[PDB]
């Protein structure tokens, strides 16, 4: 009969917008504020709440957020400008079986003058009369060993004004109408461990198969395993290394297999086989501190890669330095079967695909 | 912090403060908390402009047209959500904001 | 929106309802600053209208009587032949007078109301 | 002046709270933050008086009784002979309760 | 009576403000001006208004600037190029004109490279060095991004009204009895000239002289024409880029050139052109004498950027000869202007930087309106140069911005309880 | 009875938040801010000098404020060569021997080719062996010049608080730094604080109204820092008698580095001026309340600086942008018992690591003429090392320069809301 406004109404829509973290790091400097130690979760009674993985734009914040972070590192840290030079360069006979480069060259002081003779080793990966790899095409930034890049769990929260719900259903395939929905302020840990053909820590499905159209096209299939499965990888080099002076306080620090738990790798793919057809980049890359790239050997042998294009980028070129002298799969990336990935969206997909991000809209109104 | 869930209309009346006093608690973030000022006065410049201010119910006097929803008080107050209901009238809204302000 | 502003001030005794309740409408930190900038004049006015003894409305009448000495003029000319900008230049050097006093009213009604 | 008269008894403290409530309004970023934090802080304690069921008053009265577990003394105990600042730290573990309490009044009497 | 406050009074203050940029939806002004976007007329209201005295003017003044240095700030510095450089002559199919003009230049940067200059981009001292090498190191433009105007429109943030004034013989001081509240101006083209004013507004009627002090006669006088007049410019030498890599990443484009080569120059009709000063000098001769001579000339000295005019179009930076204009007394088929050009800029006033204008590949085709002028017992007037303030004040001249204060108090017949 | 509300109630708590400066050069078009005190009366409130964050406020923006300025400046790498040198050893008072020296050098040009070679004067400070030598800090950290049109004059600075706070200042007439205040008055900004930085001696502060106050944390412990703040002021007489001039050399593209040029007239040494029977009253005061907490005739004796480097051992100027560093062994050089002028030697330098960091060096360009300056000595920094208690210059932590302003301080935060019993209901 009559109008009726009501304030602290509530009601939600999809939205998006700005999320931040919480909790010598990069990401110290990110997520500055701890989360609570009691995450209040709030579970919505008798409410059905459509969510889908993908076009989400927590994956995409996600992304670029990490970009950016790594990118506000770096910044700060010595410019390899001197490194483009002609490089002398002999192989190693020490001690090596069935590599490792012996180099040489002129570079620079924390003077102007007085040219000194440096020798060095290199990565067969990272040489190409030798110069190093890209160094005529984009400029090499080391990363400065004061920052540790070490995959902290970081917790995404919503704003003032926004909430974030969450998806329970143990059999969600990453799209549709979730039931036992609830309400949180800040999501889990969903550690930011970048990986291409296999997806390491992270959290287990407690297996669940889930891709955008499904056997239709050259999309990648995301798997959630039930059960971890150990993979012991190590670099048994005992490296050193030379810190040598390119500049005033400019300084360069210059200069391997995994082993598959054995028949848990079969019991792994036995959950997986029959599963696909209820419907129905070349290694795997890691980061220990080094960067693997790994053969898929008795998957479906190592080999470290010093200077890096990472994120699919090419002016941006990184040096890893060296370094003086272990991980789960609860997840896969497959293409139609081999294994696939190298997106980064999907593997911050992973981990994400329960959560949403809603307005909150406290105004309505109601007849009385 | 917003368990109302889905309870029908009348059964979150009394959970009406909850979710508004959840609503006021680099550069980025300077930038999000002015809008999230913005968006909580936005709300009460409205609440005000219409006939009342600091209220969690408000009811003024402009009458209701039937038209909006073919639903008679019982079916539309009870067995009925506040998300569902939002749905159904989500148009027929800015008219009443114009009524509202008028009186 | 400004709309009858050359009007007299009795014209424009019914226009208030237009130039009000639309602040808040939709390098780079000078647009946040002006962004900040216009909230804090929209709570400006609110505080001052909330302190005194009236507000919401849009028009207020209080019990602070009108003093001769702030005008020197009647109705003869007030609401009938100026304008509200030749109103507002009139008695452009007594508003702080205005403001005190109505600060000073509401705050014995508040102890009225206390003690009742 | 803002907070003359601080040291003066609860009570003769509150003749003029009026000062203390009007100015509460009164790299350069540091000016904007505070700009946003004045504003906060004052939107915050607004939107707490106004989900009870105080709006403009400075002295608002509500439906909420007393209890001798926060303090019990004689009336003339705390409009006299104590100033706010003490009064402040004693009940300084009720506040959160009493707040709670306020907002359900309130809660109790939309009717 | 009693005091009765009032909200929503409708007053307001002359006030200054920050503008926000909006537009009508790689172009610097579109990228930096990302707001999208009626008019209400003031009955009896008189308003007055200076545009001698318009921080309109000077906000724009430096949001131009500001957005400049925005947009050059990450590109690729020339630091590499400021080595002695070798050159010599250019004699290949070059008409009569033009004799002192691009020489061929080598480099040591190694390896040898070599581009072509104009004559105005360097100095000796075979021996040669670039202009603004010694001080002000220049920075390369990104080809990629266009300076080229759009319609800008300066609008009010909340609280705030631009008022604007509708007398069309209004000189720009002064009341106006014609007044009428906005939002926005109307959109304005950021376009960089000397002597000539092109592509702005029209007069509705006549020629309105305006002046801060129209007898101090030293003051600038801006003219405002009710007419377009039409300027054909050209550059038709089928220029050819040459792309140098000097460091991983970072390029430099070189003057590269196909067929004739041809003196740069500027069209306008002769008829239009005298029509035109008759029409100033009518108006001239209501503030200057009666029973007077009126003669026009040329700039009387200056820098390059007061004697020419300066002129942008297709990206290149143009130098103008206006002699063969404003020559003329008055009493009671065409006009070809000759060019000259540039590629390292110092924009404005801004002596201590300097920019480097890549080359355009192919040739330029340019149409232009002239909108109005900048001027400076007989008398004689000659063309004026000035700091870019001035040119907008001619599209800014008719608005003000006001301060909206919306509480005021009166006497009335009313006592609360 | 029933809860009331009270809004606007007078009360508050002690807070962390950030101030803005005022002001009536590096500070003067920084605060870019304008410049009444109310007594509380029966307010006794508590107060801790070395718990006052306002130091650590006023720390950090001078640091950021610092590094903001210098940073827009020419930076003097291309100077990062080797370079020759010989002693001047020309008309001095041969207590300069090796002090001063004539350098020359291969530098870069306007043009990336061709160089050019220049000659300038360098203080022994400022150059190491390596006739062979190298600047210092191009063997770490990089040298930047500061900008001749910025001053470094210290000027007031008022610290204001931010709406919803005020600031409490303490009168007591002798309070020592901690615990409560009874005279305490509400202001809206400090009383102007002269940002002067310095070492051992204090300058240009506040001066104790009635009586030398020797303020410290827990003065009983050891190896603490002494603040005394002065009853009067011992006048300090400061030259740099040397008629200098500049070579100005372009470096690159309007890029310009400022040379100590050479020198008109004799070379002189660099020095300070006090009044004997000034300092000897002086510290007959600091020792008379010394003796408050080392008493019992415990012989007071005062001694160097002993070891360290040369910011920490000797007394630190800034005149009109020079710096100087000045031998105090002449001043702290006595021993109490219950029963015409003093010169100090200086010695100048140029290239500085201020604030006591590694990773950043200031070039100081060189003044012309022969400069001068006279300051007001407001109070000492002493170190303590069982009798004959022995005191020495302390220092080098600039936080402590600034405590010595702020202690009367301190930050409250304003919350007019609470509740109380009253007589009324709805
Ligand atoms: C998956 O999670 C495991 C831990 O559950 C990660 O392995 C751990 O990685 C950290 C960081 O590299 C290791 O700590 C380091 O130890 C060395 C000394 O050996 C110390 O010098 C470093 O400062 C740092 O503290 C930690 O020891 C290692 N855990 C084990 C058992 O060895 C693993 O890296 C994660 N996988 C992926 C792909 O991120
Ligand atoms: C005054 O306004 C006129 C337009 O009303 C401006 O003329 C326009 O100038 C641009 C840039 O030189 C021309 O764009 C080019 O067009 C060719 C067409 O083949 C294209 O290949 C180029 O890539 C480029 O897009 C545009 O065509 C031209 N408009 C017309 C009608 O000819 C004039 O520049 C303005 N004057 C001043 C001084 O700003
Ligand atoms: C303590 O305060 C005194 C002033 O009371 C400071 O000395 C003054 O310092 C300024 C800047 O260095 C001197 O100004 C300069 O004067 C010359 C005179 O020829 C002029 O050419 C310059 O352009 C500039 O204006 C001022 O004369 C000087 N005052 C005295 C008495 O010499 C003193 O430096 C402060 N102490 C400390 C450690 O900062
Ligand atoms: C360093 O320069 C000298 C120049 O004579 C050359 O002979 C030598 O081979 C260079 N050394 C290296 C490692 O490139
Ligand atoms: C691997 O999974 C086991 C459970 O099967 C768990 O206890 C262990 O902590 C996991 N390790 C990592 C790196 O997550
Ligand atoms: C899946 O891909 C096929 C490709 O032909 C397309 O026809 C179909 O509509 C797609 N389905 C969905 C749900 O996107
Ligand atoms: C892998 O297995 C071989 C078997 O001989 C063993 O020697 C090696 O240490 C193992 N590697 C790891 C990382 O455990
Ligand atoms: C793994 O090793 C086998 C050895 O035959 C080789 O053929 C294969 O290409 C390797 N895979 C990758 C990704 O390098
Ligand atoms: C403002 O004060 C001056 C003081 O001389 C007075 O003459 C003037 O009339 C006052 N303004 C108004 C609007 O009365
Ligand atoms: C302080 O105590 C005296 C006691 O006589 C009283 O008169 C005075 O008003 C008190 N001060 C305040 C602020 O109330
Ligand atoms: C006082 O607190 C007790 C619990 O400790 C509660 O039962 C009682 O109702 C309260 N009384 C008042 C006046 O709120
Ligand atoms: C303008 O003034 C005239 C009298 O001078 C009056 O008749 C007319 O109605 C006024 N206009 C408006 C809009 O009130
Ligand atoms: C270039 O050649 C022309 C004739 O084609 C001549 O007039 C001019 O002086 C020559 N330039 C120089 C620098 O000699
Ligand atoms: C520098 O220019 C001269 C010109 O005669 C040339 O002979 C020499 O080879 C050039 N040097 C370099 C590094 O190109
Ligand atoms: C205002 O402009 C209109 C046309 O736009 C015209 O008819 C009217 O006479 C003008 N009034 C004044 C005061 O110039
Ligand atoms: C130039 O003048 C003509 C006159 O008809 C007009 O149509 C055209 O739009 C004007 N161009 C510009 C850039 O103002
Ligand atoms: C410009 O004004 C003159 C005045 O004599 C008039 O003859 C001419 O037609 C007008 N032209 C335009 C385009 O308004
Ligand atoms: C502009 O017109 C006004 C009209 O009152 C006049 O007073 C003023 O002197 C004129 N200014 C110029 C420069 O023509
Ligand atoms: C205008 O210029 C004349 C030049 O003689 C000067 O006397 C007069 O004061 C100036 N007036 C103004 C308003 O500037
Ligand atoms: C200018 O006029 C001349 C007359 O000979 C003609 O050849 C030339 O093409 C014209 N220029 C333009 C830009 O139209
Ligand atoms: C002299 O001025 C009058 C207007 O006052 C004008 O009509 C007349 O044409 C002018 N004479 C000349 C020669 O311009
Ligand atoms: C143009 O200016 C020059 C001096 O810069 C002068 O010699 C020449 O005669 C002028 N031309 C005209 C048409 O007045
Ligand atoms: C500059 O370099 C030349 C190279 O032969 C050397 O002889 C001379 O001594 C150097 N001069 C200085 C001041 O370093
Ligand atoms: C500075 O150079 C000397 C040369 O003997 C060296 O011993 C010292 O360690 C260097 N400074 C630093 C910080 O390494
Ligand atoms: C130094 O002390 C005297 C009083 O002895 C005082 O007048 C003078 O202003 C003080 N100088 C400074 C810089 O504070
Ligand atoms: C400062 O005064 C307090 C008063 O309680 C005392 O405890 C402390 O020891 C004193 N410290 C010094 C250095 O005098
Ligand atoms: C003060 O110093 C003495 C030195 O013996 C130490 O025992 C005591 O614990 C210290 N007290 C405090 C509060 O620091
Ligand atoms: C310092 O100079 C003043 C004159 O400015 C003089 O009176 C005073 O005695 C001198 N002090 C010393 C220690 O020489
Ligand atoms: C300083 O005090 C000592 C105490 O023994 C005395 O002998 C000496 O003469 C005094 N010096 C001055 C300058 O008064
Ligand atoms: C302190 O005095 C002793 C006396 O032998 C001397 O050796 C030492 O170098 C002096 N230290 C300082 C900093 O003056």
């Amino acid at each position: 009969l009559w109008v009726t406004v009501y304030y602290g109404v509530p009601v939600w829509k999809d939205a998006e917008t700005t999320l931040f973290c919480a909790s010598h790091n990069v990401w110290a400097t990110h997520c500055c504020v701890p989360t609570d130690p009691n995450p209040q979760e709030i579970h919505l009674e008798n409410v059905t709440e459509e969510f889908n993985m993908w076009k989400n734009n927590m994956v995409e914040q996600m992304h670029t957020d990490i970009i950016s972070l790594w990118d506000q590192s770096l910044k700060p840290c010595v410019k390899l400008t001197p490194l483009c030079v002609t490089l002398q360069c002999t192989n190693v006979t020490n001690n090596i079986t069935d590599e490792l480069k012996n180099c040489s060259f002129n570079m620079t002081t924390e003077l102007r003058d007085k040219k000194q003779k440096v020798y060095s080793l290199f990565y067969r990966l990272d040489v190409v009369e030798y110069r190093l790899i890209n160094c005529n095409t984009s400029a090499i930034t080391q990363a400065c060993p004061k920052v540790s890049f070490e995959p902290i769990p970081i917790h995404y929260c919503a704003p003032a004004g926004f909430a974030i719900l969450k998806c329970k259903d143990k059999k969600f395939n990453g799209t549709g109408p979730c039931t036992n929905v609830s309400t949180v302020q800040c999501t889990h840990g969903i550690k930011p461990v970048v990986s291409t053909q296999l997806l390491l820590n992270g959290s287990l499905a407690e297996v669940i198969i889930r891709s955008e159209n499904i056997t239709n096209n050259a999309k990648n299939i995301l798997v959630q395993l039930n059960e971890s499965v150990q993979i012991n990888c190590t670099r048994p080099n005992n490296n050193t290394r030379k810190s040598i002076r390119i500049g005033p306080g400019q300084w360069f620090y210059a200069t391997a297999h995994c082993n598959v738990s054995k028949a848990t790798w079969n019991e792994t793919l036995g959950k997986v086989v029959k599963q696909l057809r209820k419907h129905f980049v070349t290694t795997h890359s890691f980061n220990g501190g080094e960067f693997f790239y790994c053969n898929t050997s008795g998957l479906f042998p190592c080999r470290i890669k010093q200077i890096i294009n990472m994120w699919q980028r090419i002016g941006q070129a990184m040096y890893a330095p060296p370094i003086q002298g272990v991980s789960n799969i609860t997840g896969l990336i497959l293409t139609r079967f081999r294994p696939g990935g190298g997106d980064m969206r999907d593997n911050w997909r992973s981990e994400l695909y329960k959560y949403k991000v809603v307005k909150i809209e406290p105004l309505g109104v109601a007849p009385t | 912090f917003l368990g109302a869930a889905g309870s029908t209309m009348g059964a979150a009346s009394m959970t009406l403060t909850v979710q508004a006093r959840n609503l006021l608690s680099g550069i980025k973030q300077l930038q999000a908390r002015v809008l999230a000022v913005e968006r909580y006065l936005r709300d009460q410049q409205l609440l005000g402009i219409w006939g009342c201010s600091g209220k969690l119910i408000c009811c003024t006097n402009v009458p209701w047209n039937s038209t909006w929803s073919n639903r008679n008080l019982s079916e539309i107050w009870d067995n009925m959500t506040w998300l569902q209901w939002d749905k159904e009238i989500s148009n027929y809204t800015q008219i009443i904001y114009g009524l509202l302000e008028e009186s």
